[PDB]
């Protein structure tokens, strides 16, 4: 039974580009508008909570998380694969170097980790 | 889309009719819509014939918050799926 | 080609087709339900449709408890409606036997939308048919209502309403909570919240009730149960006798 | 010709058909006739086996899978081959854990739960195989009638192959009469050579073309081929 | 002896809207003008589309060609000694309407020739040329 | 997009599963099977079709028994509820063998419901193509549950699927509506006779024959066994009575 | 089908008021029954409950056709009125053959 | 209305004339087929002669029951089952017109000329009433908008 799908479900065109890519980018191009930017002595990330019913609370939801005390996240596509994305960043994160190294890793080694993920599923079918 | 295009002539309607003192235009253009030229003004008419539904001669802000809601509702589109935004 | 659609694959407008279309089967049943949230406790109700003579009343409903202190209402297709209560019970059990104590709705929410999300992701699989709207009381944070989706997108709600006719007792219920600035109901009694809901909802729908058409779910502090239909008349009684 | 809902087996037809189990059993079909019949006492299958030129041989269409049990033939070869297996494994697994021979309702059951699996999950085929099983059991002589589908049935007698169910209807004829017959194999075994002559269409029975089984309590489970079946040409 | 009218499959796609059904009616009504007629209906193939739904109503016309040369073959009125013949290379793709007997009695299964059917190609088609004895 | 049908998973744009909807159409040909919720327990019927006289009569079944108190009967792809009733009684054993209660009538449906269902969320599985009317007596009282191949199932007070499906809920409503009180057991194995007797009307052409069954505290004492002996032909020659 | 429709048409301004008809529901279900079922010579307590109840998103004039029948079925037994039992055949085979139709799907405009 | 040539009188009235195709499609030898050559079809024989020609022989006993007859009646089903077949033998028994109709036929070149011929069918229907409409293989225009 398992799993049938073993292909990988990203071809490329014969004009030479990544169908999906290229089509999460439409998709992420889309949304909300979200920016950041750095300073000196801090950076500061902005998103702007579209609340989609008035009788919704944006307040339980987390448009920016704490993947760590240091580092934080903020994304402008899909909530739950955002949702999704953050958690597992967070459980790599500490499998990575609070387990072996015993501190929070630090800006460069978390984004291609967890970019890791993503190139990864563009990969595997 | 400009939210003073909307209210010169939310007010240019308005000032024909009878709206009641009490009764504010900005409160109803709030949120930025693509509503347009046109809209806006057969929304005031459906809240017109809603006062004269409940007998009152002259509309009010509860007829004008209802007007809202049934004019205007979505373009459909994606709106109905939030998890794409 | 034109697989895009067969399976969760982005399109040309960068939309998923598939979860696009799995909204629209939560809408099979045409079962209208809502959610108020009361000062100490909470209250959700919804229509109780029966077909056929021949169905039990008393087995045929679509609010499921999930624990002692969370309870579920489910909106679509049932079969998958029960798939969602036994995989909700199941990962109830496990987090309350993992760490010790009782799970807050938001995090149930959180996890149930997280298997829709992987639901999603995964081509083989489908994503569920159902919009679940979790509702319990919170001892550390307060009453609270949570309604994810099939695609994982979940969030608190003052107040909630589903069904064909969500929209309407939407602006309903919208037209009350701005016009009285409070994010709950004032009424202290789990009675008067009952009633508060029910009148809201015939106003709403235009329809009157009888003992057999309308389930009520009733989440009070630290305890969950669903009324019996003697508690449903008595209270359509009270209604009817006061307005 | 093939329609587009043939593709695997796990696909329904908008009428709400099973194109591949019915292909299966067009197999069945267009094999050979292997005409078998049960009296109370006795059991006895019948088998006009197939050549392909003067110079060839002749396929056992009858297998035994124990000495209270036989297996008949009517469809695709190999796939026979892993049905006498599986049900020889549970015959063994009967005579080795419960010391009680394999009740014939049981080895239906079972067989139609092996038949199952193919037809139920992907990757899988329909066994294009149809069995005529035999045996006698403390209850009674029994005879089922195996099919691709799953479907298993007992009978009196059938007759399952190319133009085989047109032999069907001389047991009907005499449906009222072996069934009163008790102890006597010869003449049950003449009636059933009988009834596979009706199925003839261009050739007559001889010695390399009839295969002839039988069992019972006195009688235990033989097959005759060569010279010991020309005694009931 | 008897009347041969051919018809292309693509002959029966017109532009405008209904021509097809035109066409097949009046084809008809002259091959029943005749005491005997054979059609020829031929790469029909292209006029061969099995019935199918895809929100854009593709290629509906020539599904409605289809359909009223279904129904004259045979509805609510007999053919009348119009003995038809059909042909093509991929029958997979018809509808199964046509294949019902009917309108379709006898299907003919010309295949890949076998040695004695190569040998007798062979020698039909050097008959003539002046091949080497031996 | 054509091809909404081929697969299994896929949606259609209004939202409604295909190949279950084939597999439904397929349960409907099939023999006739109906079964009354009495008072004290259940009462099956089956309507097994006598082909060519060949077929040995009163050998062949259809009521499947799981455990003791738990029957199943079955129409439409007859193996595939064999599979399923086979699935069932594993799962009954298992519950037997690490909690020894005998499982109870809801329990069994959500197992069953859980596992037809599982087959209706992948590409690479054929969805069931049998409707079942499997009930039985447990400690709380009496059900009778009908399944069906979406995964939904119900708690009737009687169901019946077949060719003669219409035909047989109009006479229980009947039977239902003249009994509202409740029925004895004695009495409705002759209702159920009845019935499959008015069902069969459709079937006329072909040959009938009937086997019931029942499971009751009153006389089994929650042990599940056929009609044997005078009681079947009394209720057969009652029903003929009328006809 | 709203949908097809020129969004120039569609309008507000051009097409007023857009006033939907819906499917009855529940209690309007009831007074298509008393009305379809009032020149039908009605033989009994006629308690349409049973038949609003499994009439889920019967349209108008299908409640006209399980009246119709109904009396067809009454004249199937050569009786002169229709019976309170015949009713709920005439619903049920009504409402089996409404799956026949495509689910039925509109935007409220 | 005739009217002369040049002095234009009324010279005398016609009567109503249809489209030239609509003549022709109404039946006139009654297909030779009866009730008694059909096989296998009883529920539906029974159902489509009490739906179709009992409301055109004795709408009496509908008419005193205070009921609408049904308009028509469908009959999908797989090819070639008998559902063209079973309209010949209703045709043979039936004693009204019996327009046969292809619904291809009904398709047609300019716009509206296929409105105006399936308008004119129905108003030779009404004429010469009562009627029975072979609308026939429905689905060449009976597609999805
Ligand atoms: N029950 C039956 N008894 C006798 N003949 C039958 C029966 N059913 C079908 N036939 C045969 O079917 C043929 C006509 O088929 P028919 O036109 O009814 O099929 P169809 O699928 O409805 O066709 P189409 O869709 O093209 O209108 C005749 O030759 C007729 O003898
Ligand atoms: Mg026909």
């Amino acid at each position: 039974m398992t799993d049938r799908y073993s292909f990988s479900l990203t071809t490329f065109s014969p004009s030479g580009k990544l169908g999906q890519i290229d089509y999460a980018l439409t998709a992420v191009k889309q949304g909300v508008t979200s920016l950041g930017i750095k300073a000196t002595n801090g950076v500061v990330i902005a998103t702007e909570k579209k609340s989609s019913s008035p009788l919704a609370m944006s307040e339980t939801l987390s448009k920016v998380s704490l993947l760590t005390p240091d580092i934080g996240a903020v994304y402008s596509g899909m909530g739950p694969d955002y949702r999704v994305l953050v958690d597992k960043s967070r459980k790599v994160a500490h499998t990575s170097y609070k387990r072996i190294y015993g501190e929070y890793p630090p800006t460069k080694l978390l984004v291609s980790e967890v970019a890791k993920i993503m190139q990864e599923a563009t990969q595997s079918g | 889309r400009d939210r003073r295009e909307r209210r010169l002539i939310f007010g240019t309607i308005a000032s024909k009719m009878s709206l009641a003192p009490e009764a504010d235009l900005d409160s109803l253009i709030i949120r930025n819509d693509s509503l347009s030229g046109a809209v806006i003004a057969a929304i005031m008419q459906e809240a017109g014939l809603r006062a004269v539904r409940k007998n009152r001669y002259v509309i009010l802000q509860s007829d004008l918050e209802e007007a809202y809601a049934t004019q205007v509702k979505t373009d459909n589109t994606v709106d109905k799926f939030d998890f794409y935004k | 080609a034109g697989y895009d659609r067969h399976i969760t694959i982005f399109s040309p407008e960068g939309r998923l087709y598939q979860v696009e279309y799995a909204f629209k089967a939560t809408n099979q049943t045409n079962i209208n339900s809502l959610a108020v949230r009361g000062k100490d406790c909470t209250v959700v109700i919804s229509q109780k449709k029966v077909p056929d003579k021949l169905l039990d009343p008393t087995t045929v409903s679509y609010i499921f408890c999930i624990s002692r202190t969370i309870g579920m209402v489910v909106n679509g297709p049932i079969p998958d409606a029960r798939n969602a209560a036994l995989r909700a019970k199941a990962e109830a059990a496990e987090f309350r036997y993992k760490y010790g104590y009782d799970m807050p709705c938001d995090v149930l929410a959180k996890r149930m939308a997280n298997l829709s999300q992987i639901y999603t992701q995964r081509a083989y699989m489908r994503p569920l048919g159902v919009i679940l709207t979790f509702v319990s009381v919170d001892e550390e944070l307060g009453p609270s209502i949570y309604k994810t989706d099939p695609a994982g997108y979940y969030v608190g709600y003052k107040a909630t309403a589903t069904g064909p006719k969500q929209q309407e007792i939407t602006t309903n219920l919208e037209n009350h909570f701005k016009k009285s600035k409070i994010d709950h109901i004032n009424e202290e009694s789990w009675e008067k919240v009952v009633e508060f809901a029910i009148t809201h909802m015939i106003d709403a729908l235009g329809t009157e009730f009888s003992k057999n058409d309308l389930e009520v779910g009733v989440a009070t502090k630290d305890k969950f149960f669903t009324l019996s239909a003697e508690n449903i008349e008595e209270r359509l009684v009270a209604i009817a006798e006061q307005d | 010709f093939r329609n587009n809902y043939d593709g695997d087996t796990v696909t329904f037809s908008p009428t709400g058909r099973l194109f591949q189990v019915e292909y299966a059993l067009e197999a069945i079909k267009q094999g050979s006739v292997t005409v078998g019949l049960r009296s109370n006492t006795h059991a006895v299958l019948v088998a006009l086996k197939r050549n392909a030129d003067e110079l060839s041989s002749y396929q056992k269409k009858i297998i035994k899978c124990d000495e209270h049990m036989g297996l008949s033939l009517a469809g695709l070869a190999p796939d026979a081959r892993v049905l006498s297996n599986y049900l020889r494994q549970q015959c063994n697994y009967s005579s080795l854990v419960f010391n009680r021979k394999l009740a014939v309702e049981r080895a239906g059951h079972l067989l139609c739960d092996k038949a199952q699996k193919n037809t139920q999950s992907y990757g899988g085929r329909p066994y294009g195989v149809g069995l005529l099983i035999i045996g006698y059991d403390k209850s009674g002589a029994h005879l089922l009638e195996f099919q691709p589908s799953g479907n298993v049935t007992e009978l009196y007698g059938t007759a399952i192959g190319a133009r085989s169910q047109g032999a069907k209807t001389y047991l009907e004829r005499t449906l009222d009469t072996f069934i009163k017959i008790d102890g006597n194999p010869d003449e049950l075994i003449k009636a059933g050579v009988e009834a596979i002559s009706q199925s003839l269409r261009d050739e007559s029975l001889t010695v390399d073309n009839l295969s002839i089984a039988i069992v019972g309590k006195d009688t235990p489970f033989t097959i005759y081929d060569g010279e010991a079946v020309a005694k009931y040409i | 002896d008897a009347t041969f009218i051919r018809v292309i499959g693509s002959e029966l796609v017109q532009k405008y809207v209904g021509e097809g059904a035109r066409m097949v009616r009046e084809l008809f009504e002259m091959a029943r003008t005749k005491k005997a007629c054979i059609i020829f209906f031929d790469e029909i193939d292209a006029v061969g589309g099995a019935r199918f739904d895809d929100g854009a109503g593709g290629d509906n016309e020539v599904q409605r060609t289809m359909l009223e040369l279904i129904t004259q073959l045979d509805g609510f009125d007999p053919r009348g000694n119009i003995k038809v013949m059909f042909a093509t290379n991929r029958p997979n793709t018809l509808d199964p309407a046509l294949l019902r007997p009917g309108r379709i009695d006898r299907k003919v299964e010309f295949s890949l020739p076998d040695l004695e059917g190569r040998a007798n190609i062979f020698r039909i088609h050097s008959k003539s040329m002046s091949v080497e004895r031996g | 997009g054509t091809g909404y049908d081929l697969s299994n998973s896929v949606f259609s744009p209004d939202g409604r599963n295909f190949q279950v909807e084939y597999a439904v159409k397929a349960v409907e040909n099939g023999t006739t099977s109906i079964g009354i919720k009495c008072n004290d327990g259940v009462v099956f019927a089956v309507e097994k079709l006598i082909t060519s006289k060949l077929l040995v009569p009163q050998k062949n079944v259809k009521i499947q028994v799981v455990d003791r108190h738990i029957g199943c009967v079955y129409s439409g792809l007859i193996p595939d509820g064999r599979h399923l009733v086979n699935r069932g009684r594993e799962e009954a054993a298992s519950f037997k063998k690490l909690y020894k209660t005998p499982i109870p009538i809801p329990a069994f449906a959500d197992r069953l419901g859980q596992y037809v269902q599982a087959h209706t969320l992948y590409n690479s599985v054929r969805p069931f193509g049998v409707s079942t009317i499997f009930g039985g007596v447990d400690k709380n009282g009496a059900h009778l549950y009908m399944l069906e191949p979406s995964g939904s199932y119900w708690g009737y007070k009687g169901a019946a699927t077949g060719k003669g499906r219409q035909s047989a809920k109009a006479e229980l409503e009947k039977l239902v509506d003249h009994h509202p009180e409740g029925l004895s057991a004695r009495e409705a194995v002759k209702q159920a006779a009845k019935i499959i007797y008015l069902a069969h009307e459709d079937n006329k052409e072909k040959d009938f024959e009937l086997e019931i069954s029942w499971c009751s505290l009153s006389e089994t004492n929650g042990l599940h066994k056929f009609v044997k002996g005078d009681l079947l032909q009394e209720a057969i020659d009652f029903a003929q009575k009328e006809i | 089908r709203p949908d097809t429709l020129d969004p120039a048409l569609l309008r507000p301004g051009r097409l007023d008021r857009k006033v939907e008809i819906p499917l009855p529901n529940e209690a309007g279900r009831l007074e298509i029954f008393k009305i379809h079922t009032a020149k039908v010579k009605k033989t009994g307590e006629f308690d349409f409950e049973a038949a609003v109840k499994m009439s889920d998103g019967f349209n108008g004039a299908d409640i006209r056709n399980c009246a119709t029948e109904a009396g067809f079925f009454a004249i199937r037994d050569d009786r002169d009125h229709i019976n309170p039992d015949d009713l709920m055949k005439a619903v049920r085979k009504v409402a089996e053959v409404k799956k026949l139709e495509g689910t039925i799907e509109y935007q409220k405009l | 209305v005739g009217v002369n040539k040049d002095s234009y009188l009324i010279l005398d009235t016609l009567p109503s004339e249809f489209d030239s195709r609509v003549k022709a499609m109404e039946v006139d030898e009654k297909p030779t087929e009866t009730y008694s050559d059909v096989g296998g079809l009883d529920k539906q024989i029974e159902e489509l002669v009490e739906a179709i020609v009992l409301p055109m022989k004795r709408a009496d006993k509908f008419k005193d029951m205070g009921i609408r007859a049904p308009k028509g009646a469908l009959m999908y089903g797989p090819p070639g089952t008998g559902k063209t077949l079973l309209a010949r033998a209703c045709a043979a028994q039936t004693n009204a017109t019996f327009l046969k109709l292809a619904a291809p036929q009904l398709v047609q070149m300019y716009i509206g000329e296929g409105a105006k011929l399936v308008r004119d069918a129905f108003a030779l229907a009404k004429e010469k009433a009562p009627t029975i409409i072979f609308i026939d293989e429905l689905d060449a225009i009976g597609t999805k908008r």
